[PDB]
């Protein structure tokens, strides 16, 4: 739609992040972050397990 | 006897010589079915193959070639 | 970007203004990379 | 320009990128995919949620750093010839590993082709296993992928010529014309007499044309986000690098996958 | 034969393998010392005068009749030192009518040998697993990690042709007195020739990683006479 | 600080990252091989009871610890990213986030290598990581799985890390520099690099060959299948012999810069020793097959190798005699970077002539996974690396630190890690050369007296790592006291014999590279206006 | 051609498959996804073998 020379003046005129700048950047950013929180929270979780050996229940 | 063997082989001059084994043990069962009528000739490949392969390796294809598994151009015909 | 430079500001950890002494922050990272081994020893013979 | 205009600028073209997340939320994704992945191939966990969620972390975090540098690229103005001559130099670096990955496969192949296991009936493909027609299917796939290598390079060239809806047309068309590629490797996966754990044949073959089939599947994502960004006008006719990268691409793997096809089948025949 | 302690140098030898390649060595050591001696007397005469040198001549920079001596010096070495490498390597490659082959197929942590030529009645061959001594099962005077269960007793003076695989792993067949070394990858068959030339016991080990039972891995070769072994042969 | 560090993109942050890693790993890697040599000490279980697997455990830990963990991110990761944006006038290098994800990659190399260890068996395979040793049939459990992906994860690094470097010092570069121009050492780093980029993909494919025989039934090297196992040695020695030249050509770059600064005048034949480690990287890709003279090569095969192998003596044996030319006639004020090139020179020489006796396909069927090999490879890998790392570090740290180190402290511990390296690694060639196979935690006992020797001098060894670790406090607490008192050396060149103290005062940096002329510490973004250069 | 090859190929009963051989579809482990012994591009008409 050649948004590029509004979006210019909007990320050349921003004192936020290179990542903030666009409008839409929350609609991403906030469950970017809890989805990424979880996947790397859970596999270190699952450590004391794997040196336990104890396996995964087949339930 | 007093200490006879092989011997070297034109064909296979390297150090590897997981092939002779197994040419020399298809050549035996391959002189059984297909000529058939040089008994001693025939046991050349057997004392051959006796001195080259393992015995685990014999009984093996020995069990494969009975199941039919065996993977040698073998063509009963 | 502008960070601050100087004598200190080069490196991550914090050497002068310091609650704690410093050599309890610089002897404790060597300590614990010299007992990863003794650590990974006492699991396979306790297993 | 006077002096007091010169001091307000760069006095060197090269990018000064600010600081940003995604080197380290790509390495703690690649980290969490790795030992996702350790612990579901041994059953420490019960089912591959994990690994899938792992690698939809990993993907979106590559996008948000491929965001980022498009904003880069597009709107704050920082690639100039410089830094447009080093990242061309920079993919065709990465280009160069890709090419040495599958010399390392096609070792593979011809160490288990040149020297046939005893095991295998000394012949190649080995006794049982039937093998892939080279004039049937890969035919169609050959010939699809030498158009496609037609298509970025008259869209490419209708791109500089100043013509939008050439450029938009042929990078449509060859855009379908790789997923149609995809779509024809898939159906011949899915009817095949072989498995890949059958013997070192099913082994190195679907090694090498996964491997393919995967660097292809990254070559489609590339040509969707060019095609979005040439209709949403973020190339321009003399400024372009996402394009030219993905057209040596494309002609990369065009080159690959005629020696794939040439050694796998009309010599592994 | 046995490794010795406080030793410094090659076993005894007891083939025209390992005494060719003790020749080698020795015959390499000859040069390689005296490029030792030479980087260490310009090193130390070196640093002895010029750590007191006032005045450094900083423009000797190119210097090309010694590069191109010094380009052309190791080359004419390594020529002299690889002309009998190639006579050995070639002279050692050759199996020039074994008179006996016996199979050391190394499972995983045991050798089992297999006189397959030879008769146990009459005509069936003869094997046997070599099992290490345990710790606790050995007598007074037994050699630990090297004395075995039964040893591979072998004719004298005659051409061996030793045909080692292996069944799970890659496991060496190393003996160093009779200067053979040769792995055992499960898929292929490997062989080696060497002669005995005097009677006597030669031990090795496994010189290749086995999992978690690799030392307990040991060769023990009995080099006995031929009709000492002709009798051993039909005893078994 | 959380920017600087956590989000970091400058050269500098991420190098002195690489820095502090690299010494954790490589502090680790010392003590697992404190453990193997001191249970390596006398016949018998000593201190692992019984226990095999945990002796192989350890050797793979402290393996591939210092190798891919200490000297690969030390010496090409620090150094690298230090110097290689300084010294050829590069404001921060292309591509600074691919910069930071190579650094970023790497500590999780470090876990799950360390949870590697941590799991069930952990991997007793060797740092070669052959099968069907480490097949599934062998070694069950995740264990080799998460070794594999610390490969994998250091490969992404040194990868990332050889690209980024190869178009900052193309592209980078300041307005003076021809490419003839160049430090030896910004050309030692693209060398590597190169040969980075070119062995990393055969070592990805074969250790995910490795990885996919172990979990999804196939089989690249199974024999009950129609595999080879020799392939996985083809591949890995692919990559492998290219490594150990990764490992020693920054050393080659190191050593070279610290002798002509102690010796006063420039290195002997620059362009020679340009295309002499251009000739060492062109040649190491053609003899990987000297590491597999045993598996039954044809003998033109090994007669090939053999060849081939010799000839890397001679470009290896420019470069050592062309930094014996830069020393000759000089001034050599020896503070420790000299001692520690002195030291590398000759016993480097010595550990590539027992390298060149293992050259040959004779003398290898008496040598190969005897303790001849390592007393070769720990010769050329302790002193070529190490002794390089140390050179580099005491002749670099107090400019990029602008803390001044210790100077009698740091010289007894060269003298002590001198002599702690040489009491361990020089009865190594005598336990290969009477036969004492590799990879054993235990041995028959007439070798227990060259091992007692050696584990004695393993203490001194760490010895001297340990008053490494207190230098490193000195200095880091003291820095501007040692410059202020007489207990360190702040000016590495003294006046030549002409020169009063007071026009020695006005030009007091006499460098023939960028680095010593920035600020103590170098500013964060400096090279605001770009370097000329005549 | 070849689609009607395969479903002729599907009216086949179980004893009639041929001899799989020692290389074929070895099963170092089960695999972890589904429930065992089947691939991820597993066509149960062709590949049938176990
Ligand atoms: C980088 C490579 C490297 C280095 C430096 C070392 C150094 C040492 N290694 Fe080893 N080693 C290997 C790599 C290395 N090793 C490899 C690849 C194997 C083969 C494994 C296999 O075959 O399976 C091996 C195997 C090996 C063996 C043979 C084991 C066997 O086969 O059974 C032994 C036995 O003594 C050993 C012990 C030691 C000891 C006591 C040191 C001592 O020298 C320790 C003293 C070293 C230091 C004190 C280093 C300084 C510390 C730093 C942190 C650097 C500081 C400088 C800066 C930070 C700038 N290691
Ligand atoms: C620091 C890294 C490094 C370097 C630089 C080298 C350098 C060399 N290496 Fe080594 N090597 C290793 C690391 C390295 N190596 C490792 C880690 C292993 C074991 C892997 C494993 O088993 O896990 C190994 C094992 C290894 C083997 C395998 C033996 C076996 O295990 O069976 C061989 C055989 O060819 C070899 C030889 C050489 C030679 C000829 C050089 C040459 O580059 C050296 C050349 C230098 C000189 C020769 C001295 C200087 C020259 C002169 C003074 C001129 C005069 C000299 C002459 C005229 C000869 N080394
Ligand atoms: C372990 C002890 C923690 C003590 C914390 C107590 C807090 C109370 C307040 C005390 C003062 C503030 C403390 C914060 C500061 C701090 O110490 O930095 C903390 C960091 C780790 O932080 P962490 O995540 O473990 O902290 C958890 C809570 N935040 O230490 C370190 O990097 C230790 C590093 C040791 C030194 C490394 C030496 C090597 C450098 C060489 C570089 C040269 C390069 C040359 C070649 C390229
Ligand atoms: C790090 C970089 C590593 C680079 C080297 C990679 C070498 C391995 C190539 C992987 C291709 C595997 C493939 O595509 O496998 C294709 C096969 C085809 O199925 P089939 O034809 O047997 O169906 C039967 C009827 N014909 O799918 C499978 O059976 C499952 C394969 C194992 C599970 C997927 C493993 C994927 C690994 C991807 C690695 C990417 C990195
Ligand atoms: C995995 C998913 C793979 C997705 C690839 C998306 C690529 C888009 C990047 C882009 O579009 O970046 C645009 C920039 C340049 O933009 P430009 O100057 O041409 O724009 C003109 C504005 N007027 O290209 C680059 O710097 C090089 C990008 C290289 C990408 C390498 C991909 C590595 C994949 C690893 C897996
Ligand atoms: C996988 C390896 C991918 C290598 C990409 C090299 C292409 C050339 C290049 O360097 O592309 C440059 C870009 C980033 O550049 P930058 O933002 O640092 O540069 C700013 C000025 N150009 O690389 C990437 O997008 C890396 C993307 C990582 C994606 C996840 C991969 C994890 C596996
Ligand atoms: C095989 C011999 C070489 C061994 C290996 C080389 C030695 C390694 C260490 C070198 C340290 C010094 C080098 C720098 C000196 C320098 O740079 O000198 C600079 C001078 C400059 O000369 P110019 O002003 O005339 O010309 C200026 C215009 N080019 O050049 C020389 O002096 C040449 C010296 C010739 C040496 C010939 C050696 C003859 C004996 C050969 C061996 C015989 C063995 C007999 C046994 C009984
Ligand atoms: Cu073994
Ligand atoms: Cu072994
Ligand atoms: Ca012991
Ligand atoms: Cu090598
Ligand atoms: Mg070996």
């Amino acid at each position: 739609a050649n948004k590029v020379i509004q979006l210019q003046k909007i990320f050349q005129s921003s004192t936020k992040p290179l990542w903030w700048r666009h409008p839409r950047s929350a609609l991403y950013l906030y469950p970017f972050y809890a989805i990424f929180a979880v996947a790397v929270v859970t596999p270190l979780l699952y450590i004391p397990n794997a040196i336990r050996g104890i396996k995964a229940k087949k339930a | 006897s007093p200490l006879h063997t092989v011997g070297f082989d034109a064909r296979f001059p390297q150090q590897n010589q997981t092939k002779h084994c197994w040419q020399s043990y298809v050549d035996y069962h391959k002189c059984v079915n297909m000529k058939g009528e040089d008994f001693a000739p025939c046991k050349v490949f057997w004392k051959t193959y006796n001195a080259l392969c393992p015995l685990d390796w014999i009984e093996k294809w020995d069990d494969q070639r009975e199941k039919g598994i065996f993977a040698g151009d073998i063509n009963s015909d | 970007v502008h960070f601050k430079d100087g004598v200190y500001e080069n490196i991550p950890f914090k050497v002068k203004g310091r609650k704690t002494p410093y050599a309890l922050s610089h002897f404790g990272f060597f300590a614990i990379g010299f007992a990863v081994p003794f650590v990974a020893c006492y699991v396979q013979l306790k297993k | 320009m006077t002096h007091l205009e010169r001091s307000r600028h760069q006095q060197h073209p090269f990018h000064m990128v600010m600081p940003s997340p995604w080197p380290i939320v790509v390495s703690f994704a690649l980290l969490s995919l790795a030992l996702s992945t350790a612990l579901t191939m041994h059953g420490y966990i019960g089912n591959m949620n994990m690994v899938y969620l792992a690698l939809f972390v990993l993907l979106t975090s590559s996008i948000l750093w491929f965001r980022d540098i498009v904003a880069e690229a597009t709107y704050l103005g920082d690639h100039t010839m410089a830094v447009r001559k080093g990242i061309n130099l920079g993919f065709l670096m990465f280009v160069l590993s890709e090419v040495l990955i599958f010399a390392g496969l096609f070792w593979a192949y011809f160490h288990s082709a040149m020297s046939p296991d005893v095991t295998l009936g000394a012949c190649w493909p080995p006794v049982g296993i039937e093998a892939v027609q080279p004039t049937e299917l890969p035919l169609l796939n050959t010939i699809i992928l030498l158009s496609s290598g037609a298509t970025v390079t008259y869209s490419h060239h209708a791109l500089i010529a100043g013509n939008r809806n050439k450029a938009l047309s042929g990078l449509l068309i060859t855009f379908w014309l790789i997923v149609i590629f995809v779509t024809c490797q898939y159906i011949e996966y899915t009817n095949a007499a072989f498995t890949i754990s059958d013997g070192v044949y099913g082994s190195v073959f679907y090694a090498g044309t996964g491997l393919h089939f995967l660097h292809m599947v990254m070559l489609a994502a590339m040509l969707g986000v060019n095609y979005w960004r040439m209709r949403n006008y973020h190339l321009t006719a003399g400024h372009h690098v996402g394009y030219e990268t993905t057209i040596i691409y494309t002609h990369v793997l065009d080159v690959i996958w005629l020696f794939l096809y040439v050694v796998f089948y009309w010599w592994g025949v | 034969d046995v490794p010795t302690p406080y030793a410094c140098y090659f076993q005894d030898s007891a083939t025209p393998n390992q005494e060719g390649i003790l020749e080698l060595h020795d015959n390499i050591m000859f040069y390689l010392l005296v490029i030792l001696g030479l980087v260490s007397w310009m090193l130390y005469t070196i640093v002895m005068t010029y750590s007191k040198n006032p005045i450094a001549y900083k423009y000797i920079k190119h210097g090309q009749t010694i590069e191109v001596i010094w380009t052309i010096f190791p080359a004419v070495i390594l020529l002299i030192i690889a002309f009998p490498s190639f006579i050995l390597l070639y002279l050692c490659d050759e199996v020039i009518s074994p008179a006996m082959t016996i199979k050391a197929i190394g499972y995983q942590w045991y050798w089992k040998y297999e006189y397959s030529d030879f008769i146990n009645d009459s005509g069936e061959t003869v094997e046997f697993e070599s099992y290490v001594i345990p710790d606790e099962l050995l007598e007074e005077g037994q050699l630990r990690l090297l004395d075995t269960d039964t040893s591979m007793v072998v004719p004298v003076d005659t051409h061996i042709r030793f045909v080692v695989t292996a069944a799970d792993v890659i496991h060496d067949f190393a003996i160093p007195s009779l200067g053979i070394k040769v792995d055992a990858t499960p898929g292929r068959l490997n062989q080696v020739s060497a002669l005995i030339q005097r009677e006597g016991v030669f031990y090795g080990a496994c010189s290749e990683l086995c999992g978690t039972g690799h030392a307990n891995m040991p060769i023990k070769i009995e080099a006995v006479s031929l009709p000492k072994f002709l009798e051993w042969l039909n005893e078994q | 600080m959380v920017q600087r560090w956590l989000y970091s993109t400058n050269a500098k942050d991420i190098a002195v990252l690489y820095f502090m890693l690299a010494i954790f790993s490589g502090m680790a890697g010392t003590a697992m091989s404190l453990i193997i040599r001191l249970e390596l000490a006398a016949p018998g279980s000593q201190y692992l009871h019984g226990n095999s697997q945990l002796f192989n455990v350890l050797v793979v830990g402290h393996a591939v610890l210092m190798i891919f963990f200490l000297v690969m991110p030390a010496l090409i990761g620090g150094f690298g990213n230090y110097l290689l944006p300084l010294m050829i006038g590069a404001t921060d290098t292309a591509f600074p986030r691919i910069n930071n994800i190579a650094f970023w990659v790497l500590p999780m190399g470090l876990v799950c290598l360390v949870t590697s260890t941590l799991v069930e068996s952990g991997a007793g395979t060797g740092w070669t990581v052959y099968p069907p040793l480490s097949s599934i049939q062998a070694h069950s459990g995740p264990s080799v799985d998460l070794a594999i992906f610390a490969l994998h994860l250091t490969s992404i690094s040194s990868l990332l890390g050889a690209i980024n470097f190869i178009v900052t010092t193309l592209n980078m570069r300041t307005n003076g520099m021809t490419m003839h121009k160049l430090p030896l050492f910004v050309w030692s780093i693209f060398i590597t690099a190169f040969l980075l980029l070119l062995s990393l993909p055969v070592l990805s494919a074969g250790i995910t060959m490795l990885l996919l025989d172990r979990n999804f039934n196939t089989s690249f090297f199974e024999v009950s299948g129609g595999g080879d196992p020799i392939l996985y040695e083809h591949l890995f020695w692919f990559f492998g012999h290219p490594e150990v030249y990764i490992l020693i050509i920054p050393g080659f770059g190191i050593i070279s810069h610290v002798v002509s600064t102690y010796s006063k005048k420039p290195v002997f034949g620059e362009i020679s020793m340009v295309y002499a480690m251009a000739s060492i990287g062109l040649l190491g890709f053609l003899v990987w097959s000297h590491h597999m003279y045993i598996v039954g090569l044809d003998a033109d095969t090994r007669a090939y190798f053999t060849s081939a192998t010799m000839i890397i003596a001679i470009p290896t044996g420019i470069k050592i005699f062309s930094w014996l030319a830069t020393i000759h006639g000089g001034s050599i004020r020896l503070a420790t970077p000299m001692l520690y090139a002195i030291a590398f020179l000759f016993l480097f020489t010595m550990g590539g002539l027992t390298g060149v006796a293992l050259a040959n396909a004779s003398l290898d069927v008496a040598f190969h996974d005897t303790y001849y090999v390592v007393g070769h490879f720990h010769y050329v890998l302790s002193m070529g690396a190490i002794f390089s790392l140390f050179a580099g570090y005491y002749y670099w740290s107090p400019q990029i630190l602008g803390l001044n180190y210790n100077e009698k402290l740091a010289q007894i511990q060269f003298w002590l890690i001198f002599i702690g390296a040489n009491v361990i690694f020089f009865p190594m060639h005598f336990l290969g050369i009477n036969g004492m196979p590799r990879r054993i935690p235990d041995y028959p006992d007439a070798f227990a007296g060259w091992n007692y020797v050696a584990s004695i001098g393993s203490f001194i060894a760490t010895l001297s790592l340990f008053l490494f670790i207190y230098i490193l406090y000195d200095q880091l607490v003291n820095g501007l006291n040692n410059k202020v008192n007489n207990k360190s050396v702040i000016y590495n060149k003294a006046p030549d014999f002409v020169e009063s103290n007071t026009i020695f005062n006005l030009n007091t940096v006499k460098s023939s590279s960028i680095e010593f002329l920035l600020t103590s510490p170098p500013a964060v973004h400096s090279f605001n206006t770009p370097a000329v250069q005549s | 051609e070849h689609a009607e090859h395969r479903e002729h190929l599907k009216h086949v009963p179980d004893s009639e498959w041929p001899r799989d051989y020692e290389f074929m579809n070895i099963r170092s482990k089960p695999f972890f996804w589904g429930d065992g012994d089947k691939t991820l591009f597993w066509n149960p008409v062709v590949n049938r073998h176990i």
